[PDB]
């Protein structure tokens, strides 16, 4: 049992760090760097990322959180707290002399009940209404510098995921890494930012003889004996008379001598993902090599070709008036610090739209979703025949820590309000009577915008319980390779 | 809670350090560089940005003055003292069991009440010569030995008025700083033009020219390399010197057009000409131009050539083949003053050079650099007085009138937020308490004196540094900028929020 | 200055110790004697007078609460709390460079200003049954476990009301406090008469007498010395028995003298007789008097004989040869009470005793001593309520109103003493801060609501322990004595003046 208890204190201490780093009143932390420096951040994602830990059970908590950051850019603070609080009940592991398998079956049984309980307090959303989506996304715009342009961030965040979603395939897959490439352009301000309705390539301009502005471009996707192939591979492209030569690999110096002779734009170092968006934008086709081109490899339907030097930096705009399962964001700012604020804050809002569009269902946040769940499992434990009911009730008492931290971070009497918070869920409906993060007192969530998506909490409790299962399944540490 | 007590006790020590060097009655501090240089100064930003502190927590407070200096450039000494007293008072409430987050909202509410009270104390009077003299005396007193107060007051004020007119936005680049040795400290004065480092080296140059034309150029008249497609075709060492004259032939002919440009452009007596070529000039080329009385300068800095275009008007020329009289400048009494160590050229008596130079004089380097800190600190206070026409009375008159308002302020945000307002009020009152110790008077007698003054009209009293009586800072000539006090309410509260929000301290590899 | 920092932090630690036993909702402290005795109590006088403290500086504060308990009888816990907070706030200014002499001048001005503030808020309500119950509720609630409140409240109120008439001042010696074991704790009630430890023990005695003439005696009815010019001289054990026949003539003949007085004064039926002799009695004298309907008691206390003179009215006698009818008393129901093991005499329903008996009942020894002090601490709280016709509201309502008067007050003597008034303001507000913690609620949130309560009228606002909202102490029946707060502010300023003026600490042996 010494190894069973070692994973408790290994995770209980990690949860203690980010216990007060939750909510809009999240407390800051002081991390002493080895060079005497101090970082005064408050995000639990970056705090534990730099802190080196000695126990292996605590190192798994970091690998689990990073995978959560890719799915949803928030809520990861509670992922470790619930997994740390679920394992903090040592009365049922060692003092009661129960097996770990006894408790794993109890948590897995409680997992299926928590999932159904969160869907009972769900609510549909009308994504067609941009005003109803503004109340949802504002949960991340508050307490930020982007609050001055909240309406602009709403238009940039909500409409961008609509371009990535392809609802004809049935699954309605949304991928931010491939179809939502966010790029920056110097010059301008946050107000000057807009969403490009097409593809933008970050290729700088090397030669002066290139088509600067064309309203109907044409895109083509792909000493003696040395210049033999170079002149021929370049002469097969001008048969279609293009305006921008988009190559996958790098172009040689002599092959560019014919690209500048033609006074056409020369683009290179383009991914395979990037060319498919172009082929779907202007209807072109990706050919293996330049020598086997056909008539279909043209840019009919393209918006315009512009490689203008905007903000002392060239940018190839090949946008169009279509949404070819892709999008491109144009972030404008006077400085890099301001650009770094809008670039990262929109990624927190852009991922919230991903959860709503895949499943338009919300949940009452601010401690309301936990009490709605913990109240359902407590009454169910009195009628659950089996020894698993005891650890089944510990989950009802352990999930109360999420609202406990929000009231404790505010400084109000957490013991007085949390006990009365149970009565609101006991008598009245569980979909209301939440907790105000800023004020600290109780308030209903229908009147406030603390509503979180459904996919954020589903991955939370699935990964919070799965983390405790993986840690309680351990009983010995093996050293060797 | 014990982890938060470290950052409280950490800044408490930094409060006890930077409390004695506030004001002219305050002390100075030394910077032991270890290499052989010693510096003396009072400005807290200099005591933290260049200094390295023992404690790690106090090192974070050092960066506050770094960001604060970019906005206002002054008041960094009083910023740490407000921060030190805020967390000192807040510790008495946390010791009873109150959370730090409740106290921070109390400061967030006190910020608006204190910032809103700032609109009433500031005066929108017209800034004139007599008004800025009161401003320069308030800043420069804390950087000199009470003897250069009237000396440097007249220099900093006239430097600003001579470079800004017609509501033009002013810039600090227009004022150049120079230092010279072998003189006394009270001989600081102003310069109409720009003082150049390297002068001419020939006895035939005119020591002073009442009127001379300027010509901006960047062509090196020394023995240069070949310009055309040729080479050194020779057979002995004697033939080598013959082709040296060929590489000089392209150079020697270009200097002969300069004399032609002088003879055509006012080639009559009672005239002059001064060349400001940045690149070197050969002793033979100077010998040819010195016969005509042309005072040619060489080996100047790139910064002076840019300022020479503004003061003299001559456009920079890159080749003597395109020599034209259109790029000719003009200067007044052009001379070279002889000092004990080196000679330096003067181009004074310009009509509107759009650039002045405050010529500092001091015997020692630590004294010369100390005055350099007083100039840039005294100039910016006047820059903030004209660019922002609103100014407020010093002597803690703003802090005391604000502190009296916060006590008579009800909670308009939250209930327990009033406790932070009680603490923020006791923090601003440390300024009259600090200056009471530097003056040597009782710390408590100074406080109740300025606080007992009440009337049915505008009454803002202050501390009398010499007597300790409650004296009006507005009438005696003490005025502070509106942006300086504005940053204290934003910097001291935002920083004090970040220190109280720390719950635990974890070593990330230390 | 270092001589003060040792004394400053000495009280701060003493503040954190005794703050958890203020009010009913606070905790208790244990007293480990080392010999076998253990005691529990919240009254600070017992935590300081009988307890031994390690520091000598804190030992001087113990003698303050000792004299404070002798004057008012309550409030000694908050006396040390204000003292610990006065030096806490004084240290905040001492760090800046203020001498302690000016701070004492500020307390002197605020002490006289606050004493004037009591004259405005004090309520001179008429003393009656309903009002004193509200006062006794305040004194006894903090000395029990939240169950003996209503039980003991009616006792102390009716006890003092029984011994107060004709505008006579109050005296604590007019109440005989007795204790009984082998019973529960909630059986504490009032006894109109006087309870005697030892009584008559013979089968031929009456179980109860409706009416009996009590005869007071001090005569020895056991084997005594020879009363004539003779002595005890014998040669064997049988000859010694002949001397018993001679000596017992001084004891046996005195038993019949009581019988002659019985047939003389009301010797008919429907009557009785009770002998309350202080000395011991022989069984032959018990059997002789038991048959005659005469109840003979022995082994009484010296003070019980003094109260017995008042109960019946018979004057104390010293010899039965000097017996007369003038020294005969009269009382009502005279019977014997039965406990689990022992039995006691009860002479209730007296004519004009002018002396009541508060009979305490409890099962344990250490719990009986807790109620022993609560009786003396409860009786004295209401004692000052009637002797002092004016009272003040409780619930810490005087402290929050006092903070409003002193902040809105400027010294007319000097300026620098104004800060001493600022310290005295935050020092008085520690009581609502302490009780907010003993109740389990937030310390500062309770202080905001009671301080924020204002109106265009005379508004008395206090602390609610059950909910934490502003409570009007006059509406709920929460009141104190006027001499308590007057002695509080008059005492706490003198001690803070004596300690802060200590410049150096020299080791004098
Ligand atoms: N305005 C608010 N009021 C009350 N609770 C809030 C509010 N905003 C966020 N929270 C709570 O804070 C928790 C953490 O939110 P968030 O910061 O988005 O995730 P993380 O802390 O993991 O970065 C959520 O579970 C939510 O219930
Ligand atoms: N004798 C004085 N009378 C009135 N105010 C003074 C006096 N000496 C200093 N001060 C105040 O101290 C403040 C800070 O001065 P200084 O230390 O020179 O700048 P900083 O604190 O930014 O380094 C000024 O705003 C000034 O009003
Ligand atoms: N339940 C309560 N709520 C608020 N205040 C109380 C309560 N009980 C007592 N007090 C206050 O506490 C003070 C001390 O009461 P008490 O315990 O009788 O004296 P001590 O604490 O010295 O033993 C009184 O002045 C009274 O106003």
């Amino acid at each position: 049992r010494k190894v069973q208890s070692g994973n408790i204190n290994a995770a209980k201490t990690i949860a203690d760090i980010i216990r007060t780093c939750l909510g809009p009143k999240s407390m800051m932390k002081m991390l002493l760097d080895p060079m005497g420096g101090i970082v005064m951040t408050n995000d639990g994602n970056a705090i534990l990322r730099e802190i080196q830990v000695q126990h292996p059970a605590a190192k798994s908590m970091i690998e689990i959180s990073r995978t959560q950051d890719e799915e949803v850019g928030d809520g990861t603070t509670s992922v470790i707290i619930l997994a740390g609080e679920m394992l903090s009940v040592a009365e049922h592991f060692l003092e009661q002399q129960m097996h770990p398998t006894v408790v794993i079956s109890a948590y897995r049984k409680a997992l299926d009940d928590m999932i159904s309980t969160l869907k009972k307090i769900s609510i549909p959303v009308d994504i067609s209404d941009s005003d109803m989506m503004l109340n949802i996304i504002n949960s991340s715009i508050t307490t930020k510098a982007i609050s001055r342009w909240s309406s602009l961030a709403c238009n940039i965040a909500l409409d961008a995921v609509k371009m990535v979603q392809f609802e004809e395939n049935g699954r309605k897959e949304i991928d931010i890494k491939k179809y939502a490439r966010v790029e920056k352009i110097p010059g301008g301000i946050i107000e000057d930012s807009c969403v490009l309705r097409g593809v933008m390539i970050n290729k700088d301009v090397t030669h002066p003889r290139m088509r600067r502005y064309i309203k109907n471009p044409r895109i083509v996707l792909l000493l003696q004996m040395e210049e033999e192939y170079i002149q021929q591979l370049c002469e097969d492209i001008i048969q279609l008379k293009p305006d921008v030569v988009i190559t996958e690999k790098g172009i040689s110096d002599l092959a560019q001598h014919y690209l500048m002779r033609a006074n056409i734009t020369a683009i290179r170092r383009v991914r395979k993902t990037d060319n498919n968006r172009i082929a779907r934008a202007c209807g072109a086709r990706i050919v293996s090599r330049p020598e086997e081109l056909r008539e279909d490899d043209v840019g009919t339907g393209a918006g315009l070709l512009e490689i203008k030097k905007i903000g002392d930096e060239y940018f190839t705009f090949i946008t169009d008036c279509k949404d070819p399962k892709a999008c491109t964001i144009l972030l404008r700012g006077a400085s890099k610090e301001i650009l770094s604020e809008v670039e990262r804050n929109l990624q927190d809002a852009m991922q919230v739209c991903r959860n709503v569009l895949l499943d338009p269902q919300l949940v009452p946040g601010g401690g309301a979703s936990e009490m709605a769940v913990a109240h359902a499992l407590t009454e169910k434990s009195k009628a659950m025949t089996g020894v698993e009911q005891w650890p089944y009730r510990a989950v009802a008492q352990a999930l109360e820590v999420i609202p406990r931290t929000l009231i404790q971070n505010c400084g109000a009497s957490t013991i007085r309000l949390l006990t009365s918070l149970r009565a609101k869920h006991t008598q009245e409906n569980c979909e209301t009577w939440g907790v105000n993060g800023e004020t600290g007192t109780l308030v209903d969530m229908k009147e406030l915008g603390i509503w979180e998506p459904l996919a954020v909490k589903l991955q939370t409790y699935k990964t919070a319980v799965e983390t405790a299962v993986l840690l309680l399944r351990i009983d010995d540490i093996v050293s060797g390779h | 809670q014990a982890a938060l007590a470290v950052n409280i006790s950490a800044a408490r020590g930094l409060q006890d350090v930077l409390r004695t060097n506030l004001g002219p009655k305050g002390t100075m501090k030394m910077l032991v560089s270890g290499a052989g240089d010693i510096k003396l100064t009072k400005d807290g930003n200099v005591l933290l940005h260049e200094m390295q502190i023992q404690h790690p927590t106090a090192s974070l407070i050092a960066k506050v003055a770094t960001a604060q200096d970019d906005i206002t450039g002054d008041g960094t000494t009083s910023n740490v003292l407000i921060i030190g007293e805020l967390l000192k008072q807040a510790d008495l409430y946390i010791s009873e069991g109150l959370h730090p987050r409740i106290i921070t909202e109390g400061f967030e509410a006190a910020k608006e009440k204190a910032l809103q009270f700032l609109e009433e104390v500031k005066v929108s009077r017209e800034m004139d010569r007599e008004t800025l003299i009161d401003v320069a005396r308030t800043s420069l007193r804390t950087k000199v030995h009470a003897e250069l107060a009237d000396v440097l007051t007249e220099a900093v004020v006239d430097s600003i008025l001579a470079i800004k007119k017609q509501d033009e936005p002013i810039d600090l680049f227009m004022i150049e700083i120079m230092e010279m040795k072998h003189k006394s400290e009270t001989d600081t004065s102003l310069i109409r033009g720009l003082v150049l480092d390297h002068g001419a080296r020939h006895p035939d140059m005119k020591k002073r020219v009442e009127d001379a034309y300027i010509l901006t150029c960047n062509v090196s008249l020394e023995y240069e390399k070949t310009e055309v497609n040729s080479g050194f075709f020779y057979k002995s060492a004697e033939e080598r010197e013959k082709l040296v004259k060929a590489e000089r032939k392209f150079i020697e002919d270009r200097v002969k057009k300069i004399i032609e440009l002088k003879r055509k452009v006012c080639g009559d007596s009672d005239k002059g000409f001064v060349v400001i070529n940045q690149k070197g000039i050969d002793p033979f080329s100077l010998d040819a131009l010195s016969k005509e009385g042309i005072v040619a300068l060489r080996r100047a800095k790139r910064r002076n050539m840019e300022r020479l275009t503004l003061a003299c008007g001559g456009v920079a020329l890159n080749s003597f083949d395109d020599l034209s009289p259109d790029c000719l400048g003009h200067a007044g009494l052009v001379y070279e003053y002889t000092l004990g160590e080196e000679k330096f050229t003067f181009i004074e008596k310009c009509n509107n050079p759009r650039s002045v130079t405050l010529l500092i004089k001091g015997p020692n380097k630590h004294t010369l650099t100390q005055i350099k800190d007083a100039v840039r600190d005294g100039l910016r206070a006047v820059k903030n007085a004209i660019d922002d026409g609103c100014v407020v009375p010093g002597a803690g008159a703003v802090e005391v009138a604000m502190a009296e308002a916060l006590i008579k302020h009800k909670p308009s945000v939250k209930g327990r937020a009033q406790l932070g307002v009680q603490a923020f009020a006791d923090a601003l009152l440390i300024i009259p308490k600090v200056l009471a110790q530097n003056s040597g008077f009782d710390l408590q007698e100074t406080l109740v004196k300025i606080q007992a003054e009440h009337s049915e009209s505008g009454q803002l009293v202050g501390v009398d540094l010499n007597t300790g009586e409650p004296m009006v800072a507005a009438e005696v000539g003490v005025w502070d900028n509106y942006c300086v006090k504005k940053q204290l309410l934003h910097s001291c509260t935002v920083i004090a929020t970040n220190i109280l929000l720390v719950d635990e301290i974890m070593r990330a590899g230390m």
